[PDB]
């Protein structure tokens, strides 16, 4: 159970941020032309975990990061915002429909570059499946 | 040389009959006398109640061959004759259902340190010791908690009842089939942690001794 | 399965008048043949403060179904007979209000490992012993400490009385509502230290048994 | 939530002039009818020596409002009546400086677990335990040695003497003011290692209990 | 006996994916003209354990990788249905005809190329032996 | 200088007919007046099991001459006089098979330090011991366990009759081969574990003394 | 085998009309010719005051079969004649009401210890001795200590008074129930010590001999 | 050299018709002259009841041999002939039912310490004693406490009637077979304390000395 766990993230992330400019693994896209800011999704994978003793009930691990790339000499103010409001909208403990976050909300330091910075919003998802 | 991945526990639910036995012979299979066969068939757990026969006691067993009047089961040797007298009564009934704990996360247990008697004597000079009797035999369980389990309810009916049950174990990997009777002691108190899962406690003594047969014998 | 992650606990502030039950009759949901509704309601928590039946004492239960002269209670199994003897009396209160400690660091319990008695027989040679009682049970808590906050009189003031107190604890991953009733102990000395927040300590104990019900259920 | 990072610790050096209360009513802010006002002020702190009230015998506590005939003390409740019958009388007297112990590298203390008795009935077999008293509380000291340091032989006459003398902490980020009185002990052994400072160890017992008051009260 | 265990493990990859593209160790295969996805093969060598103190009887670890390879600008969306498949098939404790699955059904995180992407499915094989 | 990498262990399954020596010789390798040579040959392992030197008692010897009437035993010193006094009689049997443990995980042992006995005189200061009795030695062996091996059946049996069983190490790098008897000890309780295979244990103590041997000697 | 936990203990506190039985005879169930049916009903509880059999005096008998004029007890067998002559009349009372002692700590018994007496001949040499009466048996028990409970009254007023009273106590494990009378004394004294349960003792003689029927018979 | 666990203890119930023997010889291995052949058989235990010997009166013994009008008997040996005079005639009894004791948890034995009779004379200054006779022996059992088992009449009868009882015993280890005779006392007051095994006393006496027999020998 794990293409339907990257499936929910992304079910989640259009449901809130549909209209905004963003873009998504391995599909050709271009950045706006007016210059200004766009969303990016990447899916990390991460372990699954052998819980009992009879290697039936297993666990998933996946790592879900985001990031906010706004132009050079803008300031890093409103980037600061819509990072927070994407931290406040992926609260811990929020329950997807196939899986929960079991870790949100965290921001790390920004990357420089001479064309465009950018601020990664990061956080985890987890799964549990019994096998019958 | 196998390993243990894989294992399985099933715990006994619920008992039939009892069944009465005149006489039994002894050597590599013993056969038993008895009066009907009823409800045996082929490849049926059996469980005894008391016998004469102190060494055979609460020993859980698998029939063989079943017949009108006789009836066949193998796990046990009673090709000695001074350790089983010839005349010595047996009675056992059977398990009906059977029932499995879920995913179980650890298995141990503790005990079974075999004792020594330590003697000088003051002829001699080097001090020697003899064997002596073996310490109890205690098995913990620990699995995931679940609240609406239904084997929950049975389980709390064995620890008040205080009644003698019988437990199985099937190792894949050594095609065996581990059993043994004893009581059961269920703990309801789960140990909440953080980031990990909270597992209750389930602790089974032993009353005799393990049986080893092989997979493809059961069926 | 589930993640204790996200619970929460409160612990009772006042609870409300005596009730009487004539009699109650026993089966998986027991109803009882109050002389008055009173105050009650549906989903209402109540704990029972004495009883002829010796098991269901001090314990903490739920309503289910509210009627002028009858109230349904659910959390305790009754459909045994004989440890239930049928005519038992029955005695209730009624929770006002929960209060609810702030954000908590760790939580811990110790006690509860089940004792044996260990018998050696001299007609055999193998050891084995039986199940005994079972030790005593304390819940431990650690929180964030606070001089001002409005909880420490009622701390105070209970840990003083010595009276019995119901705790309750929810836990959102599982959907379910633990319930407790015990004494309350209060430790209001910081633990400082460097570089780490100075906590305060809370030990209740365990005068009954732990009851389990659906979130659901509650309301 | 705070942070216990740049607390003080103060000692008092030297008391006052016995005051003597004809009597002082029980409420949230007690207020005593001192026979003279003497040279009592705003926010000076007081230790009462000897009272017909058990639970508030040296206690450290804080001056609120000072009259010719009315003093008002705050800190300690006496909202209760049994435990505080009215009529009891009080007196104390009033700490005139204080002095400052050097920058303090390690603080702690042990003892303050709470005792339990266990007892088993024969007429069930669950086990249960009620609260018992509390262990004593000893705080620990630690600092810099300096030979030639001011504040060394008010310690060892503290400890020659043997009487209560009254400890004041400081918690900058809670804005906060414990206050307590014990019985001092001072060592004053060097411990030489290598490549780190040596220091002395300070330890202080307690006679009452800690009180809690909010930094703007006193000034 | 590690020349056996390679063997094994081939020969239950050709029952299973005998009609799909793959590729195998030196030897000389072209990627499919179409621009479809095939099958990558690889052999990792463990290491061997003395268990006893006599040195008789010992043991044999390895590792089996399989990966797959899809177009860019493709999505990632079949490419973890084949993977899900892939692991679902090698399954924890499966009994081969000279060994068995030690360590099953393991997805790791997808490396990124200019020309081709990759989501490598990774698991381990064991074999017990005794010399007389 | 060696190292014990490639050991081997062998226990002894089936011993022969009790041979009568009337009278031994002491020298570096004894010769025994045997009344006849029987079914003794070159290199066969022989275990006493009575004798009137108390000393050489339950020792496993190996043959080295065989005649008609004499035997030569090699193993054993016996050059003196006082601790072995000319016309002791010796009786021994000959061991007929031996049979291979599995490959052994882990070898172990414990006791054998040598007590001391401490005596302080009024006289002197100083305070000073003697040597005293050494403690028993026990020997575990820990290898893999098969639910089907042919030993198992052997080693219950010892175990049972509780007889004195005579056990074999060679180690192929010291070219030695050393030689002991004691009481088995035989536990069946696999230890379950994940990600490793499970061992049961077996334990033998030590009757005699350990008696070294160059290996080209046997053969 | 029974663990003696969970046992209850109960004494009466009235006593119903007086039953006259005209003639018994002996066998293994006695059964009694009465003038009246009486208040006697199934599962009662009966104890004697006086007859012409000695042996039986003060004895508590459970009823198996009732009447308008022939009543079954149980408890005592009457297989043998000659120490139980024909011809007796019975007269038996009623127990009416049962009352259950509060918590008991810990129970105890004193007696039993049979001397033997020795006597010394010159005929032989080896001194013999022969069995004798046995001691007095002594009988103590501790319980919990609370006013409240409305029994001390019972239990001075049935010292005072020194008639018979008989003890009632029930074991669940063994489902056994033992039957026994004698004569109260109650101490009132508590036993005060710190930090422990504060408990009071009570002590009773015996008439008879120790009397033992089944639970499921009574009930 | 033999461990005394797993031997087991019995006790007969029921006695024979008893055999006259018209004479019998003195010598290591006794042989009596019989009117008839009787019902005894090959290894029958044989006690007496009274004979002209006072030395073998109430001791038990084993059959060696079977024959019309001659029985042979081994336990005690009469060589010596000073103290055996000839023209003796015996009278022993015969033994058909053999019971055993339940589950024992401990054994003990009382007396054997011989006292010295202690002169002092004028005429020399070291005081000397002198041996007399033994105390008398005291023998203890304590077992398992469940009344289902239905020996406990046979007890109450035994120590009613008073009359002569053996006691058998044998131990495994050592293959020895133990023979002795005595007055039995049954204490029927159970030993009753919280979380430990309940169990009864019983006593024994002994009328003559202890006599030895090898097990092989009696079967």
């Amino acid at each position: 159970m794990h293409y339907e766990l990257s499936a929910a993230a992304r079910a989640a992330f259009l449901s809130k941020y549909r209209d905004f400019p963003h873009y998504m693994e391995n599909r050709n896209f271009t950045p706006p032309k007016d210059g200004g800011m766009w969303l990016r999704f990447n899916y990390i994978e991460g372990d699954t975990l052998y819980l009992s003793i009879d290697r039936k009930c297993k666990s998933y691990i996946a790592i879900v990061q985001i990031g906010v790339v706004f132009p050079p000499g803008s300031g890093v103010d409103e980037a600061r915002l819509k990072a927070k409001e994407i931290a406040d909208f992926f609260k811990d403990g929020k329950m997807l429909n196939v899986g929960y976050i079991f870790e949100g909300a965290i921001v790390h330091q920004i990357v420089k570059h001479e064309s465009g910075w950018m601020i990664p919003v990061r956080f985890t998802v987890r799964v549990d499946t019994k096998e019958t | 040389m196998h390993l243990p991945n894989g294992a399985q526990i099933f715990v006994e639910t619920s008992r039939g009959e009892e069944i009465e036995a005149t006489a039994v012979t002894n050597e590599k299979n013993p056969v038993a006398t008895v009066a009907s066969k009823g409800d045996l068939a082929k490849g049926d757990y059996v469980i005894v109640t008391q016998s004469t026969w102190a060494k055979m006691v609460s020993r859980v067993l698998i029939v063989t061959d079943a017949q009108e009047t006789s009836i066949t089961l193998a796990g046990i040797d009673t090709s000695d004759t001074l350790v089983f007298p010839a005349g010595g009564t047996m009675s056992f009934a059977k398990i009906t259902g059977w029932t499995e704990i879920p995913c179980v996360q650890e298995i141990g247990q503790d005990g079974g340190e075999q004792q020594y008697y330590t003697y000088q004597c003051l002829s001699d000079d080097k001090e020697q010791q003899i064997p002596t009797f073996k310490s109890a035999i205690s098995l913990t369980y620990t699995f995931a908690h679940e609240f609406d389990n239904p084997i929950y309810q049975i389980l709390r009916k064995l620890d008040s009842s205080g009644q003698v049950t019988a437990v199985r174990m099937y190792v894949p990997k050594a095609s065996e089939m581990r059993m043994w009777a004893g009581i059961l002691s269920f703990n309801d108190i789960p140990s909440t942690q953080v980031n990990e899962m909270e597992t209750v406690e389930l602790a089974v003594s032993l009353k005799g001794d393990f049986t080893f047969i092989s997979s493809t014998l059961a069926s």
